[PDB]
């Protein structure tokens, strides 16, 4: 009807459709702490909204009380249940209440009440048909929103929408490699669709991951996929990488490519390697150089992972 | 070594340099930010340093106190967006008081009480204001507020009966809780949850059915843990997941060495505080929800038997992070931020000062090890990294509360 920055917005204490109802103030205590000096605007929908919410009024004109009250504090958490309420008892149209949440999100996009709002809308529509092309706008504008993120997850889960996010990952990898919500999204949909177990997945999933590697290799992201999709199984399962790692060592000893040497030769001791003295010295010694000098910032770390291989494996 | 009133700084050694972003020829949105951040931060370092003159670091303490007294009583409409969070500026405001060793007036702490009392619901738990609707967030923040004031009056605030039936109210088959009625569901609810019903003495057996199994299901492939399961690694998610499952006594629950290995490359090489997720920018209030999971691992790889643990060091840069935090997240007028050119809040004031405490104060059996850097003032009160409270405020607090029995239930 009217919005809050109209021209032509009338109080809620003046508007005679209003008139019947009395307004029920905040009481803060004869002793207030942490009170807020309210605009007379956001007092006066509060004290009708307290109003309404104390007398259970479930009414068309409740309802639209509730989109003033929330643009004046959208993490009002109460409004919005209150709102849900209102939804069913008004039996309200839900695509229209889509619009409406498609457009708050656009303007608030990293409140928790806006995203739980929109996917309560979707579970009572059963209707996902919007939902991927929406939260792809969001993250074209913010590829990291963890709300966004989260709330893709949930839909094609839910809704079985697996056949084209692969796709949608590679997109934006190859706009932002170090996008670590990407990668985790990789992993989210091969481990539901394929999983890893499939030889020839997870072969492509190493070459792909090199290949990053290879073009951009302090990406932290790239390396951290790599040890995720190897670790559960075991990084001292896989020979051929420790062999290739080695190679690059000399011309790419980045702490990345260090560290996860160390995290090799940690698994290879934990499964009775040949050569373990050997393996042991090797892994102590780059522990040193990580602490010492690639890697400092972790340095009670690496400290820590030394002493802990010697614990184990010293013999 | 150096006369005391020169101390050198680990951000400003010539090999510190060589920590500087190598984005390997190739920009993306990510690096670009990363570089812009770096940039600043470097000149910010530069401004402590003339030549071999590094003059101690100094926590502006008596800044700090002003800005938090003041929020204690009264705010402009600027705090509108916080109406339904008042428990947690009391929260906010109360601990940081606490960690910087200022007295809180017997009048404010009873003002505080009677305010809380308010946000109470009838249903049980704490809303964000008087009459609103009770939620996990505010409710623990309320509990946290009310046990730093610590008194025999603000303990009886607190609805045992009643929280104990809404925590019930929330709880969902799979472990999970809702964060309210009719709300969503992270693992946020489950921290919240863990941390009021043990310091109120309300665990029953099967409140926490299948929690610790959900948790470790968020616990992701990069070792930290997401919000839910799938989910991306993320510090703040991570505090909640370890620290509810310290208090459940199922922290084995978890992959250890994954986790430890992912909160430790969260520190930033360069600016020495700690990013949130992996590869995003660094920000004071990390401090806390990064660094407060390294005397977590202690204490879980300890009980665990660890001969290689330390006995006098977390494993994060102890200095580093004590570096970051006074040289870039102080605001001259008082009060703490998330990084250079941000405003301040009671939000990072809160988080940066306990941060700063935990990289200041070690603890382990009989072990204490401390490292304060800059003038001995800096030295913060110690915060228990399970509640981040006061430890002597969780003792106060768990023993009044044993002494009360599980709400219809023996
Ligand atoms: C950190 C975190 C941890 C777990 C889950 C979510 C988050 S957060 O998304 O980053 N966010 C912080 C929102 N944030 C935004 C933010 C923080 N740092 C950078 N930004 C953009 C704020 C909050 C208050 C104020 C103030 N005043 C300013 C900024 C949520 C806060 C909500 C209230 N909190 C909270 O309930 O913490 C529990 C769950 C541990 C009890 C503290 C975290
Ligand atoms: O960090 C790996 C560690 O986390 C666990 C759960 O505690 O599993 C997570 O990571 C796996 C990939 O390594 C995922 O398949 C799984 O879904 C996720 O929960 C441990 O099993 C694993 O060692
Ligand atoms: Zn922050």
């Amino acid at each position: 009807f009217v919005s809050l920055d109209s021209p032509s917005y009338v109080l809620y204490r003046d508007r005679a459709e209003w008139a019947d109802i009395d307004p029920v103030p905040q009481n803060d205590g004869p002793n207030p702490v942490v009170q807020i000096i309210y605009s007379d605007k956001f007092r006066d929908v509060y004290d009708y909204f307290r109003a309404v919410l104390q007398r259970d009024e479930r009414s068309e004109r409740a309802f639209k009380l509730t989109r003033d009250a929330i643009e004046l504090n959208a993490a009002n958490y109460t409004v919005w249940h209150f709102r849900r309420v209102l939804l069913k008892s008004l039996q309200k149209d839900l695509h229209e209440e889509m619009n409406y949440i498609t457009a708050i999100i656009e303007e608030q996009p990293k409140n928790y009440q806006v995203w739980h709002h929109r996917r309560v809308l979707v579970e009572w529509l059963r209707d996902p048909s919007q939902e991927l092309e929406f939260i792809a706008d969001i993250l074209n504008q913010d590829a990291k929103n963890y709300h966004a993120w989260q709330h893709r997850q949930w839909v094609i889960q839910e809704f079985k929408l697996w056949d084209n996010e692969l796709q949608y990952v590679d997109q934006l990898l190859k706009e932002d490699v170090r996008n670590n919500s990407v990668w985790n999204q990789r992993y989210f949909v091969i481990s539901n669709t394929t999983g890893y177990n499939d030889r020839a997945v997870l072969e492509r999933e190493v070459q792909y991951t090199l290949e990053m590697i290879k073009l951009v290799p302090h990406n932290e992201s790239a390396w951290n996929y790599l040890k995720g999709i190897l670790q559960d199984r075991g990084l001292s399962k896989y020979p051929n990488l420790l062999n290739q790692l080695l190679d690059l060592q000399p011309s790419h000893s980045s702490p990345y490519l260090i560290a996860f040497l160390v995290d090799i030769y940690e698994d290879m001791l934990e499964n009775q390697c040949d050569n373990k003295e050997d393996i042991l010295n090797k892994a102590l010694e780059l522990c040193e150089i990580l602490a010492k000098e690639k890697d400092t910032i972790r340095k009670e770390y690496w400290r820590y992972i030394g002493r802990s291989l010697q614990s184990k494996h010293s013999t | 070594s150096s006369p005391v009133w020169s101390e050198p700084l680990y951000s400003l050694r010539p090999e510190h340099a060589r920590e500087r972003l190598q984005d390997d020829s190739v920009e993306t949105v990510t690096s670009i930010e990363q570089a812009k951040v770096e940039e600043k931060i470097q000149e910010v370092f530069s401004s402590y340093k003339f030549n071999h003159l590094v003059p101690r670091l100094v926590l502006q303490r008596e800044k700090h106190f002003h800005y938090l007294k003041r929020g204690l009583r009264q705010l402009t409409d600027a705090y509108e967006c916080l109406d339904a969070s008042r428990p947690w500026l009391c929260y906010w405001i109360l601990h940081s008081l606490e960690l910087l060793d200022e007295p809180i007036p017997q009048i404010v702490a009873t003002d505080v009480c009677q305010f809380l009392e308010l946000c109470q619901s009838p249903e049980g738990g704490f809303g964000g204001g008087p009459g609103q609707y009770p939620h996990l967030a505010p409710t623990y923040a309320a509990v946290n507020a009310l046990c730093i004031i610590g008194t025999e009056e603000a303990y009886d605030i607190i609805n045992r009966e009643k929280l104990l039936q809404y925590l019930y109210s929330l709880k969902q088959p799979d472990g999970s809780f809702l964060m309210h009625v009719g709300g969503e569901v992270d693992v946020r609810s489950a921290y919240c949850a863990a941390s009021v019903a043990s310091l109120t003495n309300i665990i029953t057996p099967d409140l926490f059915e299948g929690t610790a199994e959900w948790i470790a299901r968020c616990q992701n492939w990069e070792g930290g843990i997401g919000g839910v399961p799938g989910m991306e690694a993320h510090g703040g998610y991570t505090f909640c997941g370890l620290a509810a499952l310290v208090i459940l006594k199922r922290e084995r629950s978890l992959n250890l060495k994954s986790l430890l290995q992912w909160v430790t490359s969260r520190q930033m090489r360069f600016e020495g505080g700690f990013q949130g997720r992996c590869n995003k920018l660094v920000d004071g209030c990390y401090s806390f929800w990064q660094a407060g999971l390294l005397p977590l691992l202690h204490r879980a790889l300890h009980a665990q038997g660890d001969p290689a643990l330390s006995m006098s060091h977390w494993m994060f840069h102890q200095q580093a992070l004590q570096e970051y935090i006074l040289m870039c997240c102080q605001c001259p007028a008082g009060g703490l931020l998330d990084k250079p050119g941000k405003s301040r809040d009671f939000y990072h004031t809160c988080y940066c000062l306990s941060g700063l405490s935990i990289a200041q104060h070690f603890g382990s059996g009989a072990m204490l090890h401390d490292v304060v850097l800059g003038v001995p003032e800096n030295a913060l009160q110690p915060t228990h990294p399970v509640y981040n409270i006061g430890p002597d405020k969780v003792i106060q607090a768990t023993t009044y509360f044993l002494q009360k029995p599980v709400p219809g239930f023996e």
